[PDB]
């Protein structure tokens, strides 16, 4: 009889039972979604959004409904940070329970369809054995999808009945949900333009209606019908799988390089922003603009937002962490409390030094202090009686500008070393490691987990594709060959 | 620890002797053909 | 040092549920006939 | 640890003999895979499409 | 069809002993007149450095990459 | 306006199309000759 | 074997001649590199 | 089999399982959709990788509203 | 229910049982080192 | 805690060797 | 009409077959090979890394490569007609246009061969297991040469086509990711050595259970290509192996399927392993070990030696291996064994 | 290394499977034959990497 890897082949020739199995599977996917939402709503801390956001707490499904404009909680707190709201029915919980009810409806129907499998509808009105008219079905389903795609782009994203969608500013300091507006310009094909995403779901929407209509009206040529083994369901499987890992590779890429639909406020910064020093350049722009208009260093650096400095830190870089370091990013280096301020290291002579900041590649990088030209002035030497540039021999001091250590200077060598060896990580923060029992080793981002998983599944679905393509093209030459004897 | 040396030598010696006497004992006619 | 007690549960279920799956599959087909 | 200290102190990758050894393993693995595929793709029809193909051989 | 039929027919020799030395000489003269150095822009072993630029040439922008390398070749490095 | 990238891009599209057209025309002509 | 209604140059002709002229041109150039002083 | 109201409504939609269209048919019309769609995929890919530097389109994070 | 002739038993045997248990066990031994971390 | 899990898995693997050798399914010529 | 003519001129029997796959396979493969052969011969890498890697510069066959693009190119493909060389061939050679040229054209040559195998199998009338088996090297190729640089910041960290440049990749992977201590690589190594193990033993067993049908000592001349009667005693092989090792095959169909299964799965599991590194998720540590080596300084394991060695590999190879960062480390901050 | 730095290779002294090993014989012992009865005590036979020689001679 059947072995264990062909056991789900009692639904190839039987439609009724096939619908039932698909329905039961959809009920699981929906029940899991609802249950995951509930589970993440039991482990979210909403009081601190500036130094304890969603993407630091390892929330996977929470940003996906915040992307379309659900922000309410019946608790009367939002993720934007306003408190004392009311959203009506639609909160995070609302969607969460809605999925439980839908799972139940699909499970009941799945039971019905498993029991009442034999219908005249699946039988051929000529031969009287089960057949499905697959081109017709493709036509109807393309019609269904094009109509709903056109509806979503036309009524939801424009906020003409719906909420709109989440848009932000380039630095992810202010981010909200607003009605967005279409763009048919060439700029509609810039991924960093919201408008183009709206335009798409309308245009491709109607194109989906026309083709959906077309495929219902005409009948396929004989040549293709015989070529791509049409009337064999297992080729519909093979073609559909080719399409799935196309889509997967795209959402792994657009997530990893970021886009306007994965803002840096619902998934945190990308690595392509750390290595290009995206945030350090905005910080410098403001502080030089502040000093030129007149200001002192103390004033000027305390004018920097806590958000804009928090992104300028390697612990938000998803290229740090590892494959078996589990849990939130907070489990890695503690929940941030406050900003210590910008650190400026100086020599006894009177010159300003700059610390070379760590790359993503390394797991330990030497600590070096250079000056303007790029030549080394000081370092913390690995060797333990041989030194020329050590802090003790050079007299290094450290000064703080901005935050809670503002106006402070430290002049004894251990504290200067302590701040400098963690200055290679970027800006300096105060962390709390005693409330999630963090051990001080980085954890990767939800962005990074997303692209890791979808890449892996895409690489397997390629194998899936070439195997199911072979099964439909060598159907009649399997079970061994006639040895022509 | 001195007893240990002697009993290990005796064990080893016993096995190597079975081996040599075994190969003197009629081995080229133990084949299933031309015995 | 550290042992992770969710990691314990992780292996425990990993090695149980498929061994149990396989032992049931092997037992029901051998309990039938010719 | 052994491999890493071996490479540092003698540089085994630029030894031509180690290069023939990896060629033999890579080629050995390769000939195994293609031998497996060519023989299993030529098997005779004694089966059906609900029982595995391997019950075409009845032993010896 | 076997090489034996190819290794003997006079027309094979009357083309080949004429074309192949021209190709051999075309290939020889291509490196020996130093033309391979200009068409691939590979340095000669007296043009890797200059007496005002004693470090490695490195491209650091990708749309003026062209202009950057032309600058290094214009100053006789 | 027509940026320099657009001219290079249009040239690469036309030249790629030409390569594929001439190769398909070559196969059809040679196959059709020796029927 | 290569066709018997014989096109004037067959498919074997380009196969041997895309691998004939480059390697003759190349081992004449590689040989010239040997006599560069360096 | 079992006849039902809903099956009777939906019955004419799965009865044409045999039908094809003679000769090559519409296959030459499909071939340009292949086609210009692939050319379009090229265009949008080359915009994203900045190998087209269109005026008025600047691929950056500094383009958000 | 109503009889369906498409339904068929699953056949698992003693050698496949051994192979499967061996694979799950050596996989278990390899990955516990990382799960415990 | 960790050592027990390891040695239990090793113990299962050698018991499987014994069972797999001395209680196999007997291959027999037709 | 003309279509079925193009069909039967292609699908015809010849000394070497062409088919529909020929149209994709042959140009792409030939250009990729040809590119590598001119790149190893004339083309420099002095405007990119500060290396020489061609016969024209004076390098031997063990030290040449077609080297990667520069770091500043990002993930640009660097097209000849595009706005990074603007219709100019010399600069295009200098900036590393040949690496991407070769990589893309070889990527399509692989798809051509894959398709070619399917087509010849459909024609001859056998099952297509050889084409399913051939997806393992394409999995490895697109996981190591395409997905891994696309996860990083450039093509610069991808392996360059050449033998020594691959050796440098081995050391780089060991140094920065500790690649041997990741379980997917363990499984790949095992799968591949097991493939090699099965090869020697299967050959040795079949060749040493052959029947007498010849007259000479050599038995290579006792074979006719027909399958009418068996060519080795399978029963004897089983009886031998069940007694010296304990378990044996008693099913040829299964033996050959096991031979297909072991190395292809090995390579598939390793492909999952290198896409895991592309995000810099890398098995590099066991946290229990760090906290223990923190509280007790006279604890030692070989794993701690390996991490100190990884420090050595990185700190000493980084300067000339990442010139685009313009790293300068003093001679007093390099790691040293004798400073411990 | 014969300068009083032991190495732990045992699971019970806090190793998992990947890091564990039987740690080679001492640099001080050299190429000498080193069984249990050429040591003053079993304690120091184990201290000098005794079991390493004991596994490998029998195994080869
Ligand atoms: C019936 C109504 C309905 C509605 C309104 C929603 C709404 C939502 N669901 Mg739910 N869901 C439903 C049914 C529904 N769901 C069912 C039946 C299932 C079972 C499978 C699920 C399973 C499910 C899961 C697993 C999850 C959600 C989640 C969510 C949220 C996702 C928003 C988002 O970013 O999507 C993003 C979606 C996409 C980007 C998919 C796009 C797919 C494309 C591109 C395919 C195109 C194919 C087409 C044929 C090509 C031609 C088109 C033509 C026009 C030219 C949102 C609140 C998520 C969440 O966080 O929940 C708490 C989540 O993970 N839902
Ligand atoms: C004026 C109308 C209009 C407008 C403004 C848009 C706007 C847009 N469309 Mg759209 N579209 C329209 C009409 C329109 N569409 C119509 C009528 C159709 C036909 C149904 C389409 C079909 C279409 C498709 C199929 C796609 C878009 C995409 C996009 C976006 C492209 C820019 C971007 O974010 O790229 C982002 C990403 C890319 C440019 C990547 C493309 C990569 C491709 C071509 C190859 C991948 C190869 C491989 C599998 C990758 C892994 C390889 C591995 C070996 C490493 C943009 C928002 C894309 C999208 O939504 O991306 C999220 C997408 O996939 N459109
Ligand atoms: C990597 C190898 C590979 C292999 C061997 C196959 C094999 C197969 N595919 Mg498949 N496919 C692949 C990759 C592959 N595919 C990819 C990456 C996609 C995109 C997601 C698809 C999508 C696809 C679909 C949707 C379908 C198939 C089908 C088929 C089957 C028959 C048709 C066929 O051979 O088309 C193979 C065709 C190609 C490999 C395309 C070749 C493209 C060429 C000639 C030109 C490229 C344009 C230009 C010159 C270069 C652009 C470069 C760019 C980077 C700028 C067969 C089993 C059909 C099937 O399964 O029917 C049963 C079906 O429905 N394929
Ligand atoms: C996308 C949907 C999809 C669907 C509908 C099918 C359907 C089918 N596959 Mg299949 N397959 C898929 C994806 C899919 N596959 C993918 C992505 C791959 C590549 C990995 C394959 C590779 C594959 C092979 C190689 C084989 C099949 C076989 C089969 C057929 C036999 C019955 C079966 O499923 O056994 C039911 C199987 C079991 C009950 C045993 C499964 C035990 C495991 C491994 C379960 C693990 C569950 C998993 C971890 C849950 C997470 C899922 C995740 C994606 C979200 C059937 C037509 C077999 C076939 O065609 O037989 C002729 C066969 O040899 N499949
Ligand atoms: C992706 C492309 C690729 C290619 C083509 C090569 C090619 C090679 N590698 Mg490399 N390698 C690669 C990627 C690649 N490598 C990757 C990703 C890694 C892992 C990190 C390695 C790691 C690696 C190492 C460590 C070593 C090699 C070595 C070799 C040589 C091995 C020779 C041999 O017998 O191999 C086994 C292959 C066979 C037995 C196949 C047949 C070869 C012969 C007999 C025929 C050749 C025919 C023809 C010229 C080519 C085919 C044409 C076709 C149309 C049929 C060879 C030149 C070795 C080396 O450099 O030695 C100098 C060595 O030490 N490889
Ligand atoms: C069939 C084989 C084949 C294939 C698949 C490719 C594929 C490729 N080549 Mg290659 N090439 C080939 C043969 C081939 N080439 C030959 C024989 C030569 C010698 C002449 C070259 C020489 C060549 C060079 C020198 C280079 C490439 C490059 C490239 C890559 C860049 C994109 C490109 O040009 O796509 C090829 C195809 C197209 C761009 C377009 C096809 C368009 C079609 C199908 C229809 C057009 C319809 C219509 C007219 C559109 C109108 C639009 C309008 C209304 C707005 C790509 C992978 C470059 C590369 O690898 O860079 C890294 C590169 O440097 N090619
Ligand atoms: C205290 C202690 C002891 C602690 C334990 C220490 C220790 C290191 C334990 C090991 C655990 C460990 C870390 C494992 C890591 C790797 C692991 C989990 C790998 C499995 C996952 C894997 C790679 C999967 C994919 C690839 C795969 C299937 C690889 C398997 C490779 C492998 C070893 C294959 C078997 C090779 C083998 C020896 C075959 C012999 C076959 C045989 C009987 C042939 C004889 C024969 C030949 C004929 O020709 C004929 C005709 C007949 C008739 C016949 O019979
Ligand atoms: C845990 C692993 C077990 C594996 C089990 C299976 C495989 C092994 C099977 C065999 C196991 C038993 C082997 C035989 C062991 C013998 C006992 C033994 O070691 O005793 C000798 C041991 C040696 O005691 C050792 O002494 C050392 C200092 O020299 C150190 O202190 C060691 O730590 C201590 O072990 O002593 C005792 O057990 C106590 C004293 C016993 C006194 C009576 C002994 C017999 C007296 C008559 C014979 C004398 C022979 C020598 C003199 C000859 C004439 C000059
Ligand atoms: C959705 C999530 C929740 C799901 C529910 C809970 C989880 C469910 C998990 C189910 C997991 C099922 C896995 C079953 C594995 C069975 C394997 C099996 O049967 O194989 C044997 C099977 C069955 O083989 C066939 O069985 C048939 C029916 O009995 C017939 O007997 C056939 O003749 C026989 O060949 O072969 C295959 O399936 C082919 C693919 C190969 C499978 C692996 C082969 C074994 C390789 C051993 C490698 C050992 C490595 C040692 C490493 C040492 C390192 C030091
Ligand atoms: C009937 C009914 C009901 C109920 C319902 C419910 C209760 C639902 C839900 C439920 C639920 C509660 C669901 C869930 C599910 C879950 C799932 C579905 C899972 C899955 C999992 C998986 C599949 C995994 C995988 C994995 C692993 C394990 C590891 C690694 C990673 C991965 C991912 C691979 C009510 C009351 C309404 C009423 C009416 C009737
Ligand atoms: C880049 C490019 C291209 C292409 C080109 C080509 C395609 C080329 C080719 C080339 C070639 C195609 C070459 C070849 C060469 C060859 C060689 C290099 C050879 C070698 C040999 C040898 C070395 C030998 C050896 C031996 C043997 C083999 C056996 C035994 C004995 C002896 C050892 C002696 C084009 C134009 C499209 C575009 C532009 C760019
Ligand atoms: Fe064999």
């Amino acid at each position: 009889g059947l072995p264990w890897y062909r056991v789900h082949t009692v639904l190839i020739n039987d439609p009724g039972r096939l619908i039932a199995a698909h329905l039961m599977h959809t009920a699981l996917v929906a029940g899991w979604a609802g249950s995951m939402a509930l589970y993440e709503l039991a482990t979210f801390d909403p009081s601190d959004p500036v130094l304890n956001p969603m993407w630091r707490q390892g929330m996977f499904v929470l940003p996906f409904m915040a992307r379309l404009g659900v922000t309410g909680s019946w608790s009367g707190w939002s993720i934007t940070g306003e408190t004392g709201i009311d959203p009506g029915f639609w909160s995070f919980e609302g969607v969460a329970l809605a999925h439980i009810v839908l799972s139940g409806l699909l499970f009941l129907a799945a039971c019905w369809h498993w029991v009442y499998w034999d219908l005249e509808l699946f039988r051929d009105p000529r031969t009287g054995e089960p057949a499905l008219d697959l081109p017709k079905m493709f036509g109807i389903h393309l019609f269904l999808a094009g109509l709903l795609c056109f509806g979503f782009g036309a009524f939801h994203l424009t906020g003409l009945f719906g909420p709109g969608m989440w848009v932000s500013d380039p630095y992810g300091l202010t981010g909200s949900v607003q009605p967005v507006a279409p763009e048919w310009g060439p700029d509609g094909f810039n991924p960093y333009n919201p408008g183009g995403v709206v335009a798409h779901h309308i245009a491709a929407g109607i194109v989906g209606i026309i083709a959906g209509l077309f495929h219902i009206l005409v009948r396929p040529p004989q040549r293709l019908y015989k070529a791509l083994r049409m009337g064999n369901i297992e080729t519909v499987l093979s073609s559909s799988i080719a399409a799935v890992f196309f889509a997967a590779f795209v959402v792994a890429g657009t997530m990893w390089y970021g886009s306007a639909t994965t803002p840096i406020e619902l998934f945190g910064p990308t690595r392509y922003q750390w290595d290009s020093s995206y945030f350090q350049q905005e910080i410098n722009r403001r502080v030089q603009a502040s000093l030129a208009s007149g200001a002192t260093l103390e004033e000027a650096w305390s004018a920097i937002p806590e958000k804009l400095a928090f992104y300028d830190y390697i612990g938000n870089n998803p290229a740090k962490g590892g494959l078996f370091r589990t849990g939130p990013m907070n489990k890695g280096d503690g929940i941030a409390q406050a900003w210590k301020g910008h650190a400026v290291f100086r020599n006894k002579e009177g010159e300003e030094l700059f610390v070379r900041r760590m790359p993503a590649f390394f797991e330990s990088f030497p600590v070096i202090l250079t000056d303007k030209n790029g030549v080394v002035k000081a370092d913390i030497p690995f060797r333990r009686a041989e030194s020329k540039y050590s802090f003790e021999q050079q007299g290094v001091t450290v000064s703080f500008y901005g935050g809670e250590l503002n106006g402070q200077t430290f002049t004894d060598p251990p504290t200067v070393k302590s701040y400098a060896r963690k200055a290679i990580f970027g800006e300096i923060f105060e962390f709390d490691t005693e409330t999630l029992n963090s051990d001080g080793i980085f954890r990767t981002s939800p962005r990074g987990w997303f692209t890791f998983a979808h890449a892996v599944f895409a690489l397997l679905f390629f194998f899936g594709h070439i195997w199911h393509g072979a099964r439909t093209l060598f159907r009649d030459v399997f079970s061994g060959i006639d040895p022509e004897l | 620890m001195e007893t240990l040396k002697i009993t290990v030598y005796i064990v080893v010696t016993f096995f190597v002797l079975l081996f040599v006497f075994g190969f003197l004992s009629g081995d080229p006619a133990r084949n299933p053909k031309r015995k | 040092m550290e042992v992770n007690q969710l990691g314990l549960i992780a292996t425990a279920l990993f090695v149980l549920v498929p061994s149990v799956f396989l032992i049931i599959l092997y037992v029901q087909t051998e309990s039938q006939q010719k | 640890n052994f491999m890493i200290v071996f490479q540092a102190e003698h540089n085994i990758l630029m030894h031509p003999f180690h290069q023939l050894g990896v060629a033999g393993v890579f080629g050995g693995a390769l000939f195994c895979a293609m031998h497996g595929s060519l023989v299993t793709s030529s098997l005779i029809r004694e089966t059906t499409e609900t029982e595995s193909a391997n019950y075409g051989y009845k032993f010896g | 069809r076997p090489f034996s039929d190819i290794i003997t027919s006079v027309r094979y020799w009357v083309i080949h002993s004429i074309t192949i030395p021209a190709l051999f000489i075309a290939g020889w003269l291509f490196v020996s007149t130093g033309l391979a150095y200009d068409v691939f822009g590979t340095p000669r072993p007296d043009s890797y450095y200059a007496q005002e630029q004693r470090s490695i040439p490195l491209v650091t922008d990708r749309f003026e990459a062209k202009q950057q390398v032309e600058t290094f070749l214009e100053q006789l490095k | 306006t027509i940026t320099p990238s657009l001219k290079g891009f249009f040239i690469g599209l036309l030249s790629g199309a030409v390569v594929l057209g001439l190769t398909f025309a070559v196969l059809i002509a040679i196959s059709q000759i020796d029927k | 074997q290569e066709p018997v209604s014989y096109p004037i140059f067959t498919v074997r002709w380009v196969a041997v001649h895309t691998l004939a002229v480059p390697t003759i041109f190349f081992l004449g150039a590689i040989a010239a590199m040997q006599f560069i002083q360096r | 089999a079992r006849r039902t109201w809903l099956g009777d409504i939906l019955r004419p939609l799965n009865s044409e399982y045999g039908k094809v269209a003679p000769g090559w048919g519409t296959t030459p019309l499909m071939a340009v959709f292949m086609g210009l769609f692939l050319v379009f995929l090229l265009i949008i890919l080359e915009i994203y990788n900045s190998t087209l530097i269109l005026d008025g389109v600047n691929v950056s994070w500094k383009a958000l509203g | 229910m109503e009889p369906n002739p498409n339904r068929q038993p699953v056949e698992l045997n003693r050698t496949s049982l051994y192979l499967g248990l061996l694979l799950i066990l050596v996989l278990a031994l390899l990955f516990s080192s990382y799960f415990f971390n | 805690m960790e050592t027990i899990t390891y040695v239990f898995i090793f113990a299962c693997i050698i018991a499987l060797f014994f069972f797999a050798i001395f209680f196999r399914e007997p291959p027999r010529i037709t | 009409g003309w279509f079925d003519i193009l069909d039967d001129w292609l699908k015809r029997d010849r000394f070497v077959f062409v088919g529909w796959s020929g149209i994709l396979l042959f140009p792409c493969a030939y250009l990729a090979l040809g590119g590598w052969l001119t790149g190893t011969t004339f083309v420099t890498s002095w405007y990119t890394h500060g290396l020489a890697s061609s016969y024209l510069e004076g390098c031997n066959f063990l030290t040449v490569a077609v080297s990667t693009p520069a770091n500043s190119m990002g993930h640009s493909l660097l097209l000849l007609w595009g706005p990074e060389a603007q219709g100019d061939f010399t600069r295009w050679c200098q900036l590393g246009g040949l690496w991407t040229f070769i990589a893309l054209h070889g990527a399509f040559g692989l798809i051509g061969f894959m398709l070619r195998q399917f087509e010849i199998a459909r024609l001859v009338g056998v099952r297509p297991y050889n084409a399913i088996a051939f997806s393992a090297p394409i999995a490895v190729f697109v996981s190591v040469f395409l997905i891994y640089p696309l996860g990083q910041s450039s093509w610069f960290f991808a392996p360059s086509f050449g033998v020594a440049a691959i050796f440098r990749f081995l050391l780089f992977f060991q140094g920065f990711h500790n690649w041997t201590l990741n379980p997917f690589h363990m499984m790949g190594v095992a799968g591949v050595l097991g493939g090699a193990l099965l090869c020697a033993i299967h050959g040795a067993t079949v060749e040493n259970t052959l029947f007498q049908d010849g007259e000479g000592a050599s038995t290579f001349r006792a074979f006719n290509p027909t399958q009418a009667e068996e060519t080795y005693s399978m029963v004897t092989a089983n009886r031998f192996w069940s007694q010296i090792f304990g378990i044996a095959f008693s099913n040829k169909r299964w033996l050959h399927f096991f031979m297909l299964f072991v190395p292809v799965t090995g390579l598939w599991m390793s492909a999952i392993g290198v896409v895991g590194l592309a995000l810099n998720l890398r098995s590099y540590d066991f946290i229990s070990q760090e906290i223990r080596a923190a509280e007790d300084p006279e604890f030692e394991t070989f794993y701690t030696k390996n991490l100190l060695l990884n420090e050595g590999i990185r700190a000493w190879m980084a300067p000339q291996d990442q010139p685009h960062e313009n790293f300068v480390f003093p001679e007093e901050v390099l790691p040293r064994g004798n400073a411990l | 290394d014969g300068i009083r730095e032991p190495v732990s290779g045992s699971l019970l002294y806090g190793n998992n499977i990947i890091t564990g090993a039987v740690v080679p014989s001492s640099n001080a012992i050299g190429l000498h034959f080193y069984p249990i009865w050429e040591a003053a005590s079993l304690d120091e036979w184990l201290y000098n990497g005794g079991p390493y020689q004991l596994i490998i001679f029998h195994f080869l």
